[PDB]
């Protein structure tokens, strides 16, 4: 009921992961067998304290 | 002098009685339904999760 389901989940918030930090899901140190991430992108707004603008 | 009222001394009304304000019985009903179990010290297991 719990572990399996949970080790189900754990993959697909791995590829989820990898595909917007390039990250490795299991320590916070970016990857060297990704390359390119939807994080790296140059179209950046910093956030205020409207959050909605 | 006269003859007043004051000298029967009148018993007054009762209107009833009321709480003065509505009763608060918490709110732990709401938020997370009861779990009754027998009597005994109860243990659980829990997992965080992912």
């Amino acid at each position: 009921d719990l572990i399996s389901p949970a080790l189900g989940a754990s993959i697909g918030r791995a590829v989820d992961l990898i595909a917007f930090h390039g990250i490795d899901p299991a320590t916070g140190k970016a990857a060297s067998a990704v390359h390119t991430s939807l994080n790296k992108t140059k179209n950046i707004v910093d956030a205020t304290d409207s959050a909605t603008a | 002098d006269f003859l007043s009222v004051g000298k029967l001394e009148l018993p007054g009304s009762m209107i009833g009685a009321v709480r003065d304000r509505a009763i608060d019985s918490g709110v732990l009903a709401k938020l997370s339904p009861e779990q009754p179990t027998i009597f005994g010290p109860v243990k659980g297991a829990v997992f965080s999760g992912v």
